[PDB]
């Protein structure tokens, strides 16, 4: 009939809108993990004090 | 496919990302992008997945596979995305929005809330990573630069001049200087933080280098640290040296015809592993290989139908 | 910068000569109870702000507060940010900002 | 500034009808005057001539002819006032419904 | 001839009208400002209710948008191109960020030159003299509005 | 196709004869003007010239069109002479009003010597006591490319047509988007 | 500036210039002026008593009514500042007897120009100030009732 057209027809945009991955933003965070905010998101990973010379090698392949 | 040592990616006002090759001018795939424009595109430090980010959603896309959908979208926030950014081990993803915030994206499906938000009084244009990733920067359009610290929840404000708006902001690996440009073309330099141990996170002013009469849109150093592009509106691009900031090679597209009138801006540039061959996108419609010393083009790329403001180049870390 | 700049000069000096007759009218129009709803989107404190922003903008301490600027330099700044691209681009279409 | 606005065409009038609405002004302002009044008897020959010309075209010159032609045969005295009638017997067979 | 408005609040129009007699009246009694014969034209506002009124009509006006329109459908121009260039070089306008649409928005006003206003107010001049008088007042009409606009706070001038 | 004859006499030396030679033109264009309407008013020209002058723009311009490029060509030469030959305001005048009646119209200004002769009467209407028109005319070749000369010609107009804000915006405009230490002291 | 002790200062000299050249517009203005400028700044002073604006706001209601009087023509100014005092400060008794005496003195043809500023506060919850409006404007009807 009508109606079971178009139950069908939105059937079919179903299985391709099932194909993609939404986070949405929550207003939620370690507000009261103040003493933890050290380490989760403050690792301060200094290091890489010694430099590496290069020999062009990147683009010797590439030309 | 991005399973080669070098990729290339180009985005515009065409609603299509084309990916290219530094090897050949033939165009590997096309993927699609409606409704939206692309701001600025970069790639995960893995390699394997690229994130696309314009007008209240971050659109991504694979590499190693062929679908031309954004299998992983986020939403929430209500103006466009500035610019994306992440972590070198891939953990958390920073990006700045237009509507005066700037927050940190998790990329673990699980609750570890590592997210943070930042508020800011005006829109801000550029957000910048420390090479220790234990710093940020944050510059808005009232010309004051937030230095963004992560172990603690204070950040110094420093504003070289009011009234004018920046545009882009970057800090070289090999950290040695700190560089910006704001709505005037002035590229102001700082000296980074010496401190490495606690992060006394100290700045002084440098140097300034007059040029780019009209705006500056990028300036970004190089993997060596020895070289300095700044974009600008004139449709040129100066190259900087390190060692007392003298004019290295100098980058023009202009025509030299009065008929032409400005036909198309210069927006971004990127550097290769070696620092010898640079890639230029501007805003007609095509994208250019460049050269530091020859000065004159390599390759040239041309199967966008309209401008394109955003590119993202990378290859191997040797080189 | 001819007929137009100079009679902008004109206006804005007879303007800041006569600040308190200026001003008295339109005090009896904002702390109307009955006619400030519209402007409402304390009580009356936003039409606090509204003077004092009037009262600004007839001193030449609209700009920067820290200092007084003179008729020719207030008019300049004005002229400035009326025909700036950049503040012209962000307007409504219907607006028509390129005729 | 009606008038003075024919001499230059401001309304970008095409030059098919432009040269009788020219015309006919000219001829007005040297009628308005007593002052030519020996030059009443052939200007009133000339007008009705441009009526017969143009045909259901001259509709629109009737508010400008008519009001000042009326006050003529008023003051006007002599035998200029018999030739003016039958001239007047002329416009009025041209425009038929119009002089109402 | 007046206007009857419905759905409007013109009690508000009614005190500015009086700030403008204000004006008029520094204006006149200022050597160096009554010698320039400068003055700002106002209309008759006569509220009824609350939400109606009755303004006058002032004739001999016709606003600025019908004005160019009808200079540009003459000339064959069409009424919206400096609109269709920025829409042919970015389809998504609306939401391009602040320097983006600088950049469109400059790429407009290069390529199309802005002269309609300038030569439709001389096509409508009988005479050269006529033409000067008219644009002498034209200018300094328009300088008047924008400096009391400006301390009035006045918006939506299209 | 006999206005040639009316144009080019060259025997014009008093100021009477060119006016003799402004009235004889006028009447010969009514004569003769493709146009019943036009033709009726010339037995009214010779009995009173007043009533002819007025309509001098209205012939000449339906006389103009119909002629070919080689006819209208000999009548452009003929305008320059007697442009450049005379001082009389009177005849200057009807000429003058000749030049913008053609630049109203929808069919263009009549061509002359460079871009519409704007330089040769912008310098005519100077002596004629007609300011109006000679400032309409020095914009539009500002329009083309500024110089220094009109510059300077632009304030003096301006100055004896008791627009001395106006003059001054002029020279504002030379001091920021001219050359530097280029502004003569006069 | 204005400061507790450069008030006094201004008004003994201003005093002195009212009396020295009386029917001047420039002198009695500047006097009535200053004080409704005195009493703003106490008004804001406190906010952050009844007789200590009392000296300041009886002096300035009469002083506008002497410069409206001798204006006649250009005294928008001085005759909405008036309003400005009797609809904030009409409530007490000390300052009805200062205003019922300038309306009378005053010619009625010059609150033509502030009707608008009458009629909305018509409705004034005070009877002491409310009723004082409405017998000027039935006088207003005496003599041009087409206008109000």
């Amino acid at each position: 009939s009508n109606t079971a057209q178009r139950l069908e027809r939105l059937r079919k945009e179903r299985q391709n809108q099932i194909k993609c991955k939404n986070i949405q933003w929550k207003e939620r965070n370690s507000k009261q993990s103040a003493q933890e905010l050290k380490s989760l998101f403050e690792k301060k990973s200094l290091k890489e004090k010694p430099p590496i010379s290069g020999k062009q090698s990147i683009l010797s392949v590439r030309l | 496919v991005g399973s080669d040592p070098v990729i290339l990616a180009t985005a515009g006002y065409d609603h299509t990302v084309r990916f290219w090759q530094a090897h050949s001018g033939i165009c590997t795939r096309t993927v699609q992008h409606q409704d939206s424009q692309v701001n600025a595109l970069e790639v995960t430090p893995d390699r394997s997945m690229i994130a696309a980010a314009g007008y209240q959603h971050i659109r991504m896309y694979d590499l190693n596979s062929n679908n031309p959908n954004p299998i992983i979208s986020y939403d929430g926030v209500n103006k466009n995305i500035a610019s994306v950014g992440f972590h070198e081990d891939g953990r958390w993803m920073y990006t700045g929005g237009e509507d005066c915030t700037a927050r940190i994206w998790d990329l673990r499906s699980r609750n570890l809330q590592c997210q943070r938000i930042f508020q800011v009084n005006a829109p801000i244009n550029c957000v910048c990573l420390h090479p220790n990733q234990a710093e940020l920067i944050v510059g808005d359009q009232s010309g004051a630069i937030h230095i963004w610290d992560l172990k603690t929840d204070h950040n110094e404000q420093l504003i070289p001049e009011p009234e004018v708006s920046i545009t882009s902001a970057h800090i070289d690996p090999d950290a040695s200087y700190m560089a910006a440009v704001n709505s005037t073309g002035n590229c102001y330099v700082w000296n980074l933080t010496g401190g490495i141990g606690d992060e006394v996170t100290q700045l002084i002013p440098k140097t300034k280098i007059p040029a780019h009469t009209r705006y500056a849109l990028q300036c970004r150093f190089s993997p060596d640290s020895t070289l300095l592009a700044t974009c600008s509106a004139d449709q040129t691009c100066k190259i900087w040296r390190t060692s007392n900031f003298s004019l290295m090679t100098e980058l023009s597209i202009k025509s030299g015809n009065p008929g032409e009138s400005s036909r198309g801006w210069m927006w971004g540039c990127a550097f290769s592993g070696d620092s010898q061959y640079i890639v230029t996108a501007s805003s007609d419609n095509l994208a250019r290989l460049w050269c530091v010393e020859t000065g004159e083009i390599k390759r040239e790329y041309g199967g966008h139908q309209k401008a394109v403001v955003c590119l993202a180049f990378n290859d191997s870390v040797l080189g | 910068d001819g007929n137009y700049r100079i009679t902008c000069h004109t206006v804005m000096e007879v303007l800041r000569e006569h600040k308190d007759s200026v001003m008295a009218v339109l005090e009896a129009f904002v702390y109307d109870p009955l006619l400030n709803w519209r402007l409402m989107d304390a009580l009356n404190k936003k039409a606090i702000q509204i003077i004092n922003r009037v009262r600004d903008k007839l001193t030449g301490r609209d700009f920067s507060h820290d200092d007084t600027l003179d008729v020719p330099t207030q008019v300049e700044l004005l002229i400035k940010q009326a025909t700036s691209h950049e503040n012209l681009c962000q307007c409504y279409i219907g607006w028509c900002p390129f005729w | 500034y009606s008038t003075s606005e024919m001499l230059v065409n401001m309304g970008n009038l095409p030059l098919d009808e432009f040269y009788p609405a020219v015309s006919m002004v000219a001829l007005m302002r040297i009628f308005r005057d007593q002052s030519l009044s020996h030059h009443h008897t052939m200007v009133v020959q000339a007008i009705t001539f441009i009526f017969k010309s143009l045909g259901l075209k001259c509709v629109q010159f009737l508010p400008q002819v008519m009001p000042t032609f009326l006050n003529v045969i008023r003051v006007c005295d002599g035998a200029i006032r018999e030739f003016l009638f039958q001239q007047l017997g002329m416009l009025v067979s041209f425009v038929k419904s119009h002089i109402r | 001839v007046f206007l009857l408005k419905g759905h409007e609040d013109l009690r508000q129009d009614e005190r500015v009208m009086q700030l403008f007699g204000l004006v008029n009246t520094l204006l006149a009694n200022d050597p160096t400002s009554l010698r320039k014969n400068l003055s700002i034209q106002r209309y008759a506002v006569i509220p009824l209710s609350t939400n109606s009124g009755l303004i006058g009509w002032v004739p001999h006006c016709d606003t600025l948008h019908a004005l160019i329109r009808d200079y540009r459908e003459k000339k064959k121009i069409l009424l919206n191109i400096e609109h269709r260039i920025m829409l042919r070089m970015a389809p998504d306008y609306d939401h391009l960020t602040l320097m983006q649409k600088v950049e469109v928005f400059e790429h407009a006003v290069n390529n199309t030159a802005g002269d309609d206003l300038a030569k439709l107010l001389w096509l409508k001049s009988p005479s050269s003299e006529v033409w000067f008088d008219r644009r002498t007042n034209y200018t300094r009409s328009l300088a008047v509005m924008s400096m009391v606009g400006y301390i009035l706070g006045l918006g939506d001038r299209h | 196709i006999n206005l040639q004859k009316a144009w080019g006499a060259a025997r014009r030396v008093s100021k009477d004869d060119w006016l003799e030679w402004l009235r004889r033109l006028s009447l010969e264009l009514l004569k003769d003007s493709s146009s019943p309407s036009l033709r009726s008013c010339w037995a009214l020209a010779q009995a009173y010239n007043p009533m002819a002058r007025d309509l001098f723009n209205a012939a000449f311009v339906s006389c103009w069109s119909e002629l070919n490029e080689d006819q209208q060509d000999e009548l452009i030469r003929s305008i320059e002479l007697a442009l450049t030959s005379q001082d009389i305001a009177e005849v200057t005048q009807t000429l003058l009003n000749l030049a913008e009646f053609m630049e109203h119209s929808d069919k263009g200004p009549l061509p002359l010597r460079d871009d519409n002769g704007i330089v040769l009467l912008g310098e005519r209407a100077a002596k004629c006591r007609a300011y109006a028109k000679a400032l309409h005319y020095k914009e539009l070749e500002f329009q083309k490319g500024p110089t220094p000369a009109i510059l300077e010609s632009l304030i003096s107009i301006n100055n004896k047509l008791q627009q001395p804000e106006a003059a001054a915006g002029v020279l504002e405009y030379a001091m920021k988007h001219f050359g530097e230490l280029e502004i003569q002291a006069t | 500036g204005i400061n507790e002790s450069t008030i006094p200062k201004v008004l003994q000299y201003y005093s002195a210039a009212t009396e020295h050249d009386r029917s001047w517009y420039k002198a009695w203005h500047a006097w009535a002026v200053m004080n409704f400028e005195a009493v703003l700044h106490y008004k804001h002073q406190n906010q952050a008593l009844s007789k200590t604006l009392l000296m300041y706001t009886v002096p300035a209601v009469q002083g506008f009514f002497r410069s409206i009087s001798l204006s006649r023509g250009n005294n928008l100014q001085d005759t909405l500042r008036v309003l400005t005092l009797w609809f904030d400060y009409g409530h007490w008794p000390d300052v009805n007897e200062a205003l019922v005496e300038g309306v009378k003195a005053i010619q009625i043809d010059t609150w033509l120009q502030v009707i608008p500023q009458l009629i909305a506060r018509i409705d004034t919850p005070r009877p002491l100030v409310g009723r004082l409006i409405h017998q000027l404007l039935t006088d207003i009807g005496r003599y041009h009732p087409q206008a109000l």
